[PDB]
Protein backbone atom coordinates (compact mmCIF):
# COMPACT_ATOMS: atom_id res chain seq x y z
CA UNK A 1 0.00 0.00 0.00
CA UNK A 2 2.70 2.09 -1.04
CA UNK A 3 3.98 4.24 -4.14
CA UNK A 4 7.47 5.65 -5.18
CA UNK A 5 8.29 7.78 -8.32
CA UNK A 6 11.43 9.89 -9.39
CA UNK A 7 11.79 13.61 -10.64
CA UNK A 8 14.28 12.64 -13.07
CA UNK A 9 14.82 15.69 -15.25
CA UNK A 10 14.44 12.76 -18.44
CA UNK A 11 13.01 9.41 -18.09
CA UNK A 12 11.07 9.39 -14.90
CA UNK A 13 9.84 6.40 -13.59
CA UNK A 14 7.44 4.89 -11.01
CA UNK A 15 5.85 1.81 -9.11
CA UNK A 16 4.75 0.78 -5.88
CA UNK A 17 6.52 -0.20 -3.37
CA UNK A 18 8.46 -4.16 -2.54
CA UNK A 19 9.29 -4.37 -6.26
CA UNK A 20 12.25 -5.53 -8.51
CA UNK A 21 11.57 -2.67 -11.54
CA UNK A 22 9.26 0.58 -11.89
CA UNK A 23 5.72 -0.69 -12.72
CA UNK A 24 6.07 1.99 -15.38
CA UNK A 25 8.69 4.48 -16.98
CA UNK A 26 8.47 7.42 -19.65
CA UNK A 27 10.32 10.50 -20.84
CA UNK A 28 9.51 13.60 -17.99
CA UNK A 29 7.89 15.74 -20.99
CA UNK A 30 4.58 17.54 -21.17
CA UNK A 31 3.05 19.68 -24.07
CA UNK A 32 0.13 21.89 -25.46
CA UNK A 33 -1.20 21.48 -28.88
CA UNK A 34 -0.97 24.72 -31.25
CA UNK A 35 -3.73 26.29 -32.71
CA UNK A 36 -4.49 25.22 -35.79
CA UNK A 37 -7.46 24.26 -38.03
CA UNK A 38 -9.31 21.12 -39.15
CA UNK A 39 -8.23 18.09 -36.49
CA UNK A 40 -6.33 15.47 -38.60
CA UNK A 41 -6.47 13.01 -35.48
CA UNK A 42 -8.80 10.81 -33.83
CA UNK A 43 -8.77 10.35 -29.55
CA UNK A 44 -7.32 14.23 -29.17
CA UNK A 45 -6.69 14.86 -25.75
CA UNK A 46 -6.19 18.26 -23.78
CA UNK A 47 -2.47 17.86 -23.52
CA UNK A 48 -0.11 14.83 -24.12
CA UNK A 49 2.18 13.71 -21.68
CA UNK A 50 5.01 11.65 -21.93
CA UNK A 51 5.00 8.49 -24.43
CA UNK A 52 1.66 10.44 -26.30
CA UNK A 53 3.88 13.51 -26.12
CA UNK A 54 7.22 11.76 -27.99
CA UNK A 55 4.50 10.19 -30.62
CA UNK A 56 2.91 13.17 -31.58
CA UNK A 57 5.78 15.70 -30.73
CA UNK A 58 5.62 16.94 -34.14
CA UNK A 59 2.46 18.48 -33.71
CA UNK A 60 2.97 19.99 -29.72
CA UNK A 61 4.82 22.52 -27.88
CA UNK A 62 6.84 21.23 -24.83
CA UNK A 63 8.13 22.25 -21.93
CA UNK A 64 10.27 20.22 -19.50
CA UNK A 65 9.92 21.07 -16.56
CA UNK A 66 12.70 19.60 -14.21
CA UNK A 67 16.26 21.19 -15.11
CA UNK A 68 19.28 20.06 -13.76
CA UNK A 69 17.41 17.81 -11.00
CA UNK A 70 15.48 21.21 -10.14
CA UNK A 71 12.04 21.84 -10.74
CA UNK A 72 11.27 25.36 -12.56
CA UNK A 73 7.62 25.58 -13.41
CA UNK A 74 5.15 23.64 -11.03
CA UNK A 75 1.76 23.58 -13.38
CA UNK A 76 3.86 21.38 -15.41
CA UNK A 77 5.06 19.51 -12.76
CA UNK A 78 1.57 18.41 -11.10
CA UNK A 79 0.55 17.99 -14.19
CA UNK A 80 2.91 15.07 -14.48
CA UNK A 81 1.98 14.37 -11.73
CA UNK A 82 -1.53 13.68 -12.60
CA UNK A 83 -0.75 11.79 -15.56
CA UNK A 84 1.13 9.45 -13.14
CA UNK A 85 -1.16 8.60 -10.91
CA UNK A 86 -4.23 8.49 -13.25
CA UNK A 87 -3.06 7.46 -17.07
CA UNK A 88 0.14 5.08 -16.00
CA UNK A 89 -0.59 3.62 -13.01
CA UNK A 90 -4.44 3.95 -13.12
CA UNK A 91 -4.10 5.39 -8.21
CA UNK A 92 -6.16 6.62 -5.97
CA UNK A 93 -3.43 9.77 -5.00
CA UNK A 94 -5.87 10.05 -1.33
CA UNK A 95 -5.70 6.33 -0.59
CA UNK A 96 -1.97 5.17 -0.48
CA UNK A 97 1.08 7.14 0.99
CA UNK A 98 3.68 8.39 -1.52
CA UNK A 99 7.35 8.17 -1.36
CA UNK A 100 9.17 11.01 -3.46
CA UNK A 101 13.08 11.64 -4.43
CA UNK A 102 14.73 14.70 -3.94
CA UNK A 103 17.61 16.19 -5.53
CA UNK A 104 20.61 16.95 -3.24
CA UNK A 105 20.57 20.52 -1.54
CA UNK A 106 17.60 22.25 -2.84
CA UNK A 107 16.26 25.37 -1.14
CA UNK A 108 13.70 25.12 1.26
CA UNK A 109 11.11 26.83 -0.26
CA UNK A 110 11.18 24.66 -3.35
CA UNK A 111 10.65 21.44 -0.67
CA UNK A 112 8.46 22.89 1.19
CA UNK A 113 6.16 24.43 -1.91
CA UNK A 114 6.74 20.92 -3.49
CA UNK A 115 5.01 19.07 -0.48
CA UNK A 116 2.29 21.64 0.02
CA UNK A 117 1.48 20.75 -3.60
CA UNK A 118 1.23 17.09 -3.02
CA UNK A 119 -0.83 17.44 -0.20
CA UNK A 120 -3.42 19.98 -1.49
CA UNK A 121 -4.08 19.78 -4.98
CA UNK A 122 -3.85 15.88 -4.02
CA UNK A 123 -4.95 14.96 -0.55
CA UNK A 124 -2.53 12.40 0.10
CA UNK A 125 -2.94 10.47 2.99
CA UNK A 126 0.99 10.56 4.56
CA UNK A 127 3.67 11.85 2.10
CA UNK A 128 7.64 11.42 2.48
CA UNK A 129 10.53 12.35 0.52
CA UNK A 130 13.93 11.65 0.65
CA UNK A 131 17.05 12.67 -1.14
CA UNK A 132 17.69 10.46 -4.51
CA UNK A 133 21.69 9.56 -3.24
CA UNK A 134 20.70 7.97 0.10
CA UNK A 135 18.07 5.91 -2.01
CA UNK A 136 21.21 5.14 -4.49
CA UNK A 137 23.89 4.46 -2.19
CA UNK A 138 21.11 1.89 -0.11
CA UNK A 139 20.25 -0.12 -3.32
CA UNK A 140 23.55 -1.41 -2.96
CA UNK A 141 23.71 -2.08 0.06
CA UNK A 142 25.88 0.13 1.63
CA UNK A 143 25.40 2.06 4.44
CA UNK A 144 28.15 4.41 3.89
CA UNK A 145 30.63 6.19 1.12
CA UNK A 146 30.69 8.21 -1.78
CA UNK A 147 27.96 8.29 -4.44
CA UNK A 148 28.59 9.67 -7.99
CA UNK A 149 25.35 10.50 -8.41
CA UNK A 150 25.44 11.36 -11.99
CA UNK A 151 21.75 11.33 -13.69
CA UNK A 152 20.71 13.19 -16.73
CA UNK A 153 20.88 17.05 -16.42
CA UNK A 154 23.25 17.50 -13.15
CA UNK A 155 26.15 15.54 -11.77
CA UNK A 156 26.37 15.38 -7.57
CA UNK A 157 29.15 13.42 -5.93
CA UNK A 158 27.54 13.18 -2.57
CA UNK A 159 29.47 11.48 0.15
CA UNK A 160 27.00 9.66 3.50
CA UNK A 161 28.42 8.50 6.91
CA UNK A 162 26.22 7.21 9.44
CA UNK A 163 23.63 6.24 6.92
CA UNK A 164 22.98 10.26 6.07
CA UNK A 165 24.50 12.55 3.20
CA UNK A 166 27.27 14.84 4.29
CA UNK A 167 25.49 18.72 3.51
CA UNK A 168 28.93 20.17 3.96
CA UNK A 169 30.66 17.84 1.58
CA UNK A 170 28.16 17.65 -1.33
CA UNK A 171 29.64 19.20 -4.46
CA UNK A 172 27.75 19.88 -7.35
CA UNK A 173 28.17 19.93 -11.17
CA UNK A 174 25.97 20.79 -14.17
CA UNK A 175 27.26 17.72 -16.56
CA UNK A 176 24.84 15.84 -17.95
CA UNK A 177 23.95 12.92 -20.32
CA UNK A 178 22.32 15.74 -22.93
CA UNK A 179 25.40 17.54 -22.81
CA UNK A 180 27.07 14.18 -23.48
CA UNK A 181 24.37 14.23 -26.42
CA UNK A 182 25.53 17.11 -27.65
CA UNK A 183 29.04 16.02 -27.56
CA UNK A 184 28.18 13.46 -29.63
CA UNK A 185 26.27 15.46 -32.41
CA UNK A 186 28.93 17.62 -32.57
CA UNK A 187 31.40 14.63 -33.29
CA UNK A 188 28.99 13.03 -35.97
CA UNK A 189 28.39 16.40 -38.25
CA UNK A 190 33.10 16.99 -38.74
CA UNK A 191 32.62 13.25 -39.46
CA UNK A 192 30.11 13.95 -41.58
CA UNK A 193 25.87 13.66 -41.55
CA UNK A 194 22.58 15.70 -40.76
CA UNK A 195 21.11 15.73 -37.50
CA UNK A 196 19.78 19.02 -36.46
CA UNK A 197 15.76 18.01 -35.38
CA UNK A 198 14.15 16.39 -32.22
CA UNK A 199 14.29 12.86 -34.38
CA UNK A 200 17.31 13.18 -35.00
CA UNK A 201 18.59 14.31 -31.56
CA UNK A 202 16.54 10.42 -30.46
CA UNK A 203 18.07 8.60 -33.16
CA UNK A 204 21.58 10.28 -31.31
CA UNK A 205 20.93 8.99 -28.35
CA UNK A 206 19.53 5.72 -29.58
CA UNK A 207 22.95 5.39 -31.20
CA UNK A 208 25.36 6.37 -28.15
CA UNK A 209 22.58 4.30 -25.93
CA UNK A 210 23.60 1.09 -28.05
CA UNK A 211 27.03 2.08 -28.39
CA UNK A 212 29.83 3.21 -26.60
CA UNK A 213 33.30 2.10 -24.97
CA UNK A 214 35.48 3.65 -22.63
CA UNK A 215 39.13 2.86 -22.29
CA UNK A 216 42.38 3.45 -20.40
CA UNK A 217 44.06 6.08 -22.35
CA UNK A 218 42.98 7.80 -24.78
CA UNK A 219 46.09 8.52 -27.04
CA UNK A 220 46.55 4.96 -27.40
CA UNK A 221 42.50 4.22 -28.19
CA UNK A 222 42.76 6.69 -30.97
CA UNK A 223 46.05 5.79 -32.37
CA UNK A 224 44.61 1.88 -32.61
CA UNK A 225 41.21 3.77 -34.21
CA UNK A 226 43.62 5.65 -37.24
CA UNK A 227 45.43 2.41 -37.80
CA UNK A 228 43.31 -0.08 -37.36
CA UNK A 229 39.72 -0.25 -38.74
CA UNK A 230 38.44 -3.22 -36.98
CA UNK A 231 36.79 -1.09 -34.34
CA UNK A 232 34.71 0.80 -36.71
CA UNK A 233 31.60 -0.77 -36.02
CA UNK A 234 28.17 -0.74 -37.68
CA UNK A 235 24.55 0.62 -36.95
CA UNK A 236 21.02 0.71 -38.98
CA UNK A 237 19.08 3.86 -39.57
CA UNK A 238 14.68 3.36 -38.97
CA UNK A 239 15.10 3.85 -42.94
CA UNK A 240 17.03 1.55 -44.90
CA UNK A 241 20.51 3.39 -44.20
CA UNK A 242 24.00 2.26 -42.85
CA UNK A 243 25.95 4.33 -40.56
CA UNK A 244 29.54 3.42 -39.27
CA UNK A 245 31.22 4.47 -36.43
CA UNK A 246 34.55 5.24 -35.13
CA UNK A 247 36.78 7.36 -32.46
CA UNK A 248 33.18 8.79 -31.40
CA UNK A 249 33.26 5.30 -29.55
CA UNK A 250 35.72 6.57 -26.78
CA UNK A 251 34.98 10.31 -27.04
CA UNK A 252 32.09 9.52 -25.72
CA UNK A 253 33.09 9.81 -21.73
CA UNK A 254 35.68 11.74 -22.93
CA UNK A 255 34.35 14.54 -21.84
CA UNK A 256 33.05 13.56 -18.88
CA UNK A 257 36.41 12.42 -17.90
CA UNK A 258 38.01 15.98 -19.14
CA UNK A 259 34.93 18.45 -19.42
CA UNK A 260 37.96 20.88 -21.41
CA UNK A 261 36.82 19.55 -24.94
CA UNK A 262 32.92 21.14 -23.93
CA UNK A 263 34.62 24.29 -22.58
CA UNK A 264 33.06 23.87 -19.20
CA UNK A 265 36.01 24.95 -16.96
CA UNK A 266 35.61 22.38 -14.50
CA UNK A 267 37.50 19.67 -13.36
CA UNK A 268 36.91 15.69 -14.33
CA UNK A 269 34.50 13.51 -12.19
CA UNK A 270 37.69 11.47 -10.69
CA UNK A 271 38.46 15.31 -9.54
CA UNK A 272 35.00 16.02 -8.00
CA UNK A 273 35.33 12.82 -6.22
CA UNK A 274 38.69 13.42 -4.75
CA UNK A 275 37.40 16.87 -4.04
CA UNK A 276 35.01 15.68 -2.30
CA UNK A 277 36.25 13.44 -0.18
CA UNK A 278 39.11 16.21 0.72
CA UNK A 279 36.05 17.97 2.04
CA UNK A 280 35.61 14.87 4.16
CA UNK A 281 37.41 14.54 7.45
CA UNK A 282 40.43 12.22 7.14
CA UNK A 283 38.96 9.74 9.66
CA UNK A 284 36.36 7.83 7.06
CA UNK A 285 38.60 8.38 3.86
CA UNK A 286 39.24 4.56 4.00
CA UNK A 287 35.75 3.43 4.26
CA UNK A 288 34.92 5.93 1.69
CA UNK A 289 37.36 4.65 -0.95
CA UNK A 290 36.06 1.19 -0.42
CA UNK A 291 32.77 2.59 -0.94
CA UNK A 292 32.55 3.68 -4.63
CA UNK A 293 29.30 3.22 -6.57
CA UNK A 294 28.17 4.68 -9.74
CA UNK A 295 24.74 5.40 -9.98
CA UNK A 296 22.78 7.01 -12.60
CA UNK A 297 22.17 6.69 -16.01
CA UNK A 298 25.38 8.00 -17.91
CA UNK A 299 26.93 5.23 -15.55
CA UNK A 300 25.91 2.62 -17.37
CA UNK A 301 28.66 2.69 -20.07
CA UNK A 302 31.20 -0.40 -20.11
CA UNK A 303 33.94 -0.76 -18.40
CA UNK A 304 34.12 3.04 -16.39
CA UNK A 305 34.48 1.49 -13.03
CA UNK A 306 38.06 0.22 -13.38
CA UNK A 307 38.80 3.65 -15.44
CA UNK A 308 37.59 6.11 -12.46
CA UNK A 309 39.47 3.22 -10.27
CA UNK A 310 42.40 3.93 -11.99
CA UNK A 311 42.05 7.76 -11.53
CA UNK A 312 41.23 8.19 -8.14
CA UNK A 313 44.23 5.84 -7.51
CA UNK A 314 46.69 7.77 -9.51
CA UNK A 315 45.16 11.17 -7.70
CA UNK A 316 44.82 9.34 -4.01
CA UNK A 317 47.21 8.52 -1.62
CA UNK A 318 49.23 4.97 -2.52
CA UNK A 319 48.94 3.85 0.94
CA UNK A 320 45.21 2.79 1.39
CA UNK A 321 43.18 0.15 -1.46
CA UNK A 322 39.95 1.80 -2.83
CA UNK A 323 36.86 -0.09 -3.97
CA UNK A 324 34.79 0.73 -6.92
CA UNK A 325 31.66 -1.39 -7.61
CA UNK A 326 29.54 -1.30 -11.09
CA UNK A 327 25.83 -2.54 -10.10
CA UNK A 328 24.51 -4.26 -12.98
CA UNK A 329 21.38 -2.04 -12.79
CA UNK A 330 22.30 1.51 -11.65
CA UNK A 331 19.75 3.24 -13.43
CA UNK A 332 16.62 2.31 -11.37
CA UNK A 333 19.18 1.65 -8.23
CA UNK A 334 16.96 5.28 -7.03
CA UNK A 335 13.58 3.04 -7.29
CA UNK A 336 15.02 0.25 -5.73
CA UNK A 337 16.18 2.38 -2.98
CA UNK A 338 12.92 3.96 -2.29
CA UNK A 339 10.99 0.48 -2.58
CA UNK A 340 13.21 -0.77 0.19
CA UNK A 341 12.93 2.15 1.95
CA UNK A 342 9.22 2.34 1.90
CA UNK A 343 8.76 -1.35 2.60
CA UNK A 344 10.37 -1.23 6.82
CA UNK A 345 8.29 -1.77 9.44
CA UNK A 346 10.20 0.74 11.32
CA UNK A 347 10.13 3.16 8.10
CA UNK A 348 6.15 3.81 8.85
CA UNK A 349 7.13 5.65 11.67
CA UNK A 350 9.05 8.40 9.61
CA UNK A 351 6.03 8.73 7.78
CA UNK A 352 3.97 12.65 7.48
CA UNK A 353 0.53 12.17 9.08
CA UNK A 354 -2.10 14.57 7.56
CA UNK A 355 -3.23 15.61 10.77
CA UNK A 356 0.87 17.27 11.30
CA UNK A 357 0.16 19.66 8.51
CA UNK A 358 -3.57 20.49 9.55
CA UNK A 359 -2.38 21.00 13.23
CA UNK A 360 0.75 22.87 12.04
CA UNK A 361 2.65 24.20 8.87
CA UNK A 362 5.19 22.74 6.63
CA UNK A 363 8.10 24.11 8.17
CA UNK A 364 8.04 22.19 11.17
CA UNK A 365 7.42 19.33 8.57
CA UNK A 366 10.68 20.32 6.60
CA UNK A 367 12.88 20.07 9.37
CA UNK A 368 11.34 16.89 10.57
CA UNK A 369 11.69 15.21 6.84
CA UNK A 370 14.93 13.99 8.27
CA UNK B 1 -5.91 -1.64 -6.89
CA UNK B 2 -6.08 -2.57 -10.38
CA UNK B 3 -3.28 -4.02 -12.73
CA UNK B 4 -3.24 -5.18 -16.08
CA UNK B 5 -1.06 -8.38 -14.95
CA UNK B 6 -3.63 -9.02 -12.76
CA UNK B 7 -6.36 -8.70 -15.20
CA UNK B 8 -4.95 -10.42 -17.77
CA UNK B 9 -4.02 -13.44 -15.53
CA UNK B 10 -7.80 -13.87 -14.57
CA UNK B 11 -8.75 -13.68 -18.00
CA UNK B 12 -6.62 -16.69 -18.82
CA UNK B 13 -7.75 -18.31 -15.65
CA UNK B 14 -11.47 -17.24 -16.52
CA UNK B 15 -10.99 -18.88 -20.17
CA UNK B 16 -8.90 -22.36 -18.78
CA UNK B 17 -11.97 -22.93 -16.49
CA UNK B 18 -14.61 -22.39 -19.60
CA UNK B 19 -12.79 -24.50 -20.95
CA UNK B 20 -12.94 -27.21 -18.25
CA UNK B 21 -17.37 -26.73 -18.27
CA UNK B 22 -17.57 -26.63 -22.20
CA UNK B 23 -15.62 -29.89 -21.96
CA UNK B 24 -18.39 -30.79 -19.65
CA UNK B 25 -21.29 -29.37 -21.45
CA UNK B 26 -20.75 -26.51 -23.71
CA UNK B 27 -23.96 -24.55 -23.64
CA UNK B 28 -22.97 -23.60 -20.03
CA UNK B 29 -19.78 -22.04 -21.79
CA UNK B 30 -21.53 -20.56 -24.06
CA UNK B 31 -23.35 -18.68 -21.21
CA UNK B 32 -20.06 -17.60 -19.47
CA UNK B 33 -18.73 -16.69 -22.44
CA UNK B 34 -21.62 -14.20 -22.91
CA UNK B 35 -21.46 -13.15 -19.66
CA UNK B 36 -17.81 -12.50 -19.86
CA UNK B 37 -17.93 -10.00 -22.95
CA UNK B 38 -20.78 -8.30 -21.26
CA UNK B 39 -19.40 -7.43 -18.22
CA UNK B 40 -16.15 -6.76 -20.66
CA UNK B 41 -18.10 -4.43 -22.35
CA UNK B 42 -19.64 -2.47 -19.26
CA UNK B 43 -15.85 -2.35 -17.64
CA UNK B 44 -14.99 -0.38 -21.09
CA UNK B 45 -17.91 1.91 -20.60
CA UNK B 46 -16.72 2.54 -16.78
CA UNK B 47 -12.51 2.97 -18.44
CA UNK B 48 -14.25 5.48 -20.92
CA UNK B 49 -16.06 7.62 -18.41
CA UNK B 50 -13.16 7.85 -16.13
CA UNK B 51 -11.03 9.04 -18.75
CA UNK B 52 -13.72 11.62 -19.52
CA UNK B 53 -13.24 12.90 -15.63
CA UNK B 54 -9.66 13.28 -16.06
CA UNK B 55 -9.88 15.06 -19.46
CA UNK B 56 -12.64 17.13 -17.63
CA UNK B 57 -9.71 17.90 -14.45
CA UNK B 58 -7.36 18.46 -16.97
CA UNK B 59 -9.24 21.21 -19.24
CA UNK B 60 -10.36 23.20 -15.69
CA UNK B 61 -6.95 23.17 -14.82
CA UNK B 62 -5.43 24.53 -17.73
CA UNK B 63 -8.47 27.19 -17.74
CA UNK B 64 -7.74 27.88 -14.27
CA UNK B 65 -4.22 27.83 -14.80
CA UNK B 66 -4.92 30.75 -17.86
CA UNK B 67 -1.27 32.23 -18.32
CA UNK B 68 0.27 34.24 -15.63
CA UNK B 69 3.95 33.65 -16.40
CA UNK B 70 3.69 37.66 -17.28
CA UNK B 71 2.23 37.73 -14.07
CA UNK B 72 5.74 36.40 -12.61
CA UNK B 73 7.48 38.71 -14.88
CA UNK B 74 5.75 41.72 -13.45
CA UNK B 75 6.29 40.30 -10.11
CA UNK B 76 10.37 40.23 -10.70
CA UNK B 77 10.48 43.68 -12.38
CA UNK B 78 8.70 45.08 -9.55
CA UNK B 79 10.46 44.14 -6.88
CA UNK B 80 13.80 44.78 -8.79
CA UNK B 81 12.38 48.50 -9.14
CA UNK B 82 11.52 48.46 -5.54
CA UNK B 83 15.00 47.50 -4.02
CA UNK B 84 16.77 50.00 -6.71
CA UNK B 85 14.12 53.08 -5.67
CA UNK B 86 15.38 52.26 -1.92
CA UNK B 87 19.15 52.05 -2.49
CA UNK B 88 18.71 55.65 -4.10
CA UNK B 89 16.68 56.85 -1.20
CA UNK B 90 19.20 55.79 1.02
CA UNK B 91 22.09 56.71 -1.44
CA UNK B 92 20.22 60.51 -1.30
CA UNK B 93 19.67 60.87 2.57
CA UNK B 94 23.54 60.17 2.82
CA UNK B 95 24.60 62.40 0.74
CA UNK B 96 22.29 65.36 1.68
CA UNK B 97 23.15 64.59 5.44
CA UNK B 98 26.91 64.55 4.93
CA UNK B 99 26.81 67.94 3.22
CA UNK B 100 24.44 69.58 5.82
CA UNK B 101 27.31 68.60 8.34
CA UNK C 1 -27.59 0.40 -16.73
CA UNK C 2 -29.82 -2.40 -15.69
CA UNK C 3 -28.91 -4.98 -17.21
CA UNK C 4 -25.92 -6.06 -14.71
CA UNK C 5 -28.52 -6.75 -11.53
CA UNK C 6 -30.03 -9.28 -14.17
CA UNK C 7 -26.59 -10.16 -15.43
CA UNK C 8 -25.46 -10.89 -11.74
CA UNK C 9 -28.44 -13.03 -10.87
CA UNK C 10 -27.76 -15.13 -14.00
CA UNK C 11 -24.28 -15.53 -12.99
CA UNK C 12 -25.01 -16.77 -9.88
CA UNK C 13 -27.26 -19.11 -10.85
CA UNK C 14 -24.47 -20.24 -13.26
CA UNK C 15 -22.85 -20.51 -10.42
CA UNK C 16 -25.11 -23.28 -8.32
CA UNK C 17 -24.73 -25.06 -12.20
CA UNK C 18 -21.02 -25.22 -11.39
CA UNK C 19 -21.31 -25.89 -7.88
CA UNK C 20 -23.66 -29.01 -8.63
CA UNK C 21 -21.23 -29.89 -11.02
CA UNK C 22 -19.60 -28.88 -7.56
CA UNK C 23 -15.42 -28.54 -8.33
CA UNK C 24 -13.27 -26.36 -6.78
CA UNK C 25 -12.69 -24.14 -9.98
CA UNK C 26 -16.41 -22.64 -8.50
CA UNK C 27 -14.64 -21.26 -5.76
CA UNK C 28 -12.79 -19.28 -8.66
CA UNK C 29 -15.86 -18.26 -10.44
CA UNK C 30 -16.78 -16.92 -6.90
CA UNK C 31 -13.52 -14.93 -7.10
CA UNK C 32 -13.46 -13.75 -10.87
CA UNK C 33 -16.94 -12.06 -10.47
CA UNK C 34 -15.44 -10.40 -6.80
CA UNK C 35 -12.93 -9.08 -9.01
CA UNK C 36 -15.13 -7.84 -11.44
CA UNK C 37 -17.21 -6.05 -8.92
CA UNK C 38 -13.73 -4.71 -6.98
CA UNK C 39 -12.12 -2.79 -10.64
CA UNK C 40 -15.88 -1.77 -10.93
CA UNK C 41 -15.44 -0.15 -7.72
CA UNK C 42 -11.95 1.47 -7.92
CA UNK C 43 -13.39 2.85 -11.65
CA UNK C 44 -16.24 4.46 -9.70
CA UNK C 45 -13.97 5.68 -6.33
CA UNK C 46 -11.34 6.90 -8.74
CA UNK C 47 -13.90 8.84 -11.02
CA UNK C 48 -14.78 10.50 -7.96
CA UNK C 49 -11.05 11.25 -6.72
CA UNK C 50 -10.34 12.74 -10.21
CA UNK C 51 -13.50 15.30 -9.97
CA UNK C 52 -12.07 16.12 -6.51
CA UNK C 53 -8.75 16.59 -7.81
CA UNK C 54 -9.96 18.84 -10.26
CA UNK C 55 -12.44 21.47 -8.06
CA UNK C 56 -9.19 21.43 -4.99
CA UNK C 57 -6.48 22.41 -8.13
CA UNK C 58 -9.07 24.81 -8.84
CA UNK C 59 -9.36 26.01 -4.91
CA UNK C 60 -5.85 26.23 -4.55
CA UNK C 61 -4.90 28.31 -7.78
CA UNK C 62 -7.47 31.08 -7.06
CA UNK C 63 -6.26 31.93 -3.61
CA UNK C 64 -3.03 31.78 -4.78
CA UNK C 65 -4.00 33.99 -7.76
CA UNK C 66 -6.28 36.34 -5.29
CA UNK C 67 -2.65 36.32 -2.95
CA UNK C 68 -1.02 37.47 -5.76
CA UNK C 69 -3.02 40.66 -6.40
CA UNK C 70 -2.97 41.71 -3.31
CA UNK C 71 0.88 41.78 -3.33
CA UNK C 72 0.44 43.23 -6.85
CA UNK C 73 -1.40 46.07 -5.61
CA UNK C 74 0.98 46.41 -1.91
CA UNK C 75 4.18 46.47 -3.98
CA UNK C 76 2.34 49.25 -6.63
CA UNK C 77 2.06 51.49 -3.34
CA UNK C 78 5.28 51.04 -2.43
CA UNK C 79 7.06 52.15 -5.79
CA UNK C 80 4.43 55.59 -5.47
CA UNK C 81 5.34 56.05 -2.23
CA UNK C 82 9.44 55.55 -2.97
CA UNK C 83 9.22 57.80 -5.78
CA UNK C 84 7.43 60.28 -3.88
CA UNK C 85 10.66 60.38 -1.45
CA UNK C 86 13.07 60.54 -4.09
CA UNK C 87 11.63 64.19 -5.24
CA UNK C 88 11.45 65.09 -1.76
CA UNK C 89 14.81 64.09 -0.70
CA UNK C 90 16.00 66.06 -4.17
CA UNK C 91 14.16 69.42 -3.02
CA UNK C 92 15.70 68.37 0.59
CA UNK C 93 19.20 69.14 -1.41
CA UNK C 94 18.36 71.56 -3.31
CA UNK C 95 17.35 73.29 -0.65
CA UNK C 96 20.22 72.93 1.86
CA UNK C 97 22.19 74.33 -0.94
CA UNK C 98 20.88 77.35 -1.29
N1 LIG D 1 22.59 2.56 -22.45
C1 LIG D 1 22.93 3.74 -21.90
N2 LIG D 1 24.21 4.05 -21.64
C2 LIG D 1 24.56 5.22 -21.09
N3 LIG D 1 23.68 6.18 -20.75
C3 LIG D 1 22.36 6.01 -20.96
C4 LIG D 1 21.90 4.75 -21.55
N4 LIG D 1 20.56 4.83 -21.64
C5 LIG D 1 20.19 6.04 -21.14
N5 LIG D 1 21.27 6.74 -20.73
C6 LIG D 1 21.24 8.10 -20.14
O1 LIG D 1 20.60 8.11 -18.86
C7 LIG D 1 19.95 9.37 -18.69
C8 LIG D 1 18.73 9.24 -17.79
O2 LIG D 1 19.03 8.34 -16.73
P1 LIG D 1 18.19 8.34 -15.36
O3 LIG D 1 16.73 8.56 -15.66
O4 LIG D 1 18.60 7.12 -14.57
O5 LIG D 1 18.77 9.62 -14.58
P2 LIG D 1 17.85 10.91 -14.32
O6 LIG D 1 16.96 10.60 -13.14
O7 LIG D 1 17.23 11.33 -15.63
O8 LIG D 1 18.94 12.01 -13.90
P3 LIG D 1 18.67 13.10 -12.76
O9 LIG D 1 18.26 12.30 -11.55
O10 LIG D 1 20.01 13.78 -12.60
O11 LIG D 1 17.58 13.97 -13.35
C9 LIG D 1 19.60 9.86 -20.09
O12 LIG D 1 19.96 11.23 -20.24
C10 LIG D 1 20.43 9.02 -21.03
O13 LIG D 1 21.31 9.86 -21.79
Amino acid sequence: SALVCDNGSGMVKAGFAGDDAPRAVFPSIVGRPRHTGVMVGMGQKDSYVGDEAQSKRGILTLRYPIEHGIVTNWDDMEKIWHHTFFNELRVAPEEHPVLLTEAPLNPKANREKMTQIMFETFNVPAMYVAIQAVLSLYASGRTTGIVLDSGDGVTHTVPIYEGYALPHAILRLDLAGRDLTDYLMKILMERGYSFTTTAEREIVRDIKEKLCYVALDFEQEMATALSSSALEKTYELPDGQMITIGNERFRCPEVLFNPNMIGMEAVGIHDTTFNSIMKCDVDIRKDLYNNIVLSGGTTMFPGIADRMSKEITALAPSAMKIKVVAPPERKYSVWIGGSILASLSTFQQMWIAKSEYDESGPSIVHRKCF
Amino acid sequence: GICPIREELYAQTFDELIRQVTINCAERGLLLLRVRDEMRMTIAAYQTLYESAVAFGIRKALQTEQGKSEMESRITQLEGDVKDLERQVQEWKFKCEAIEK
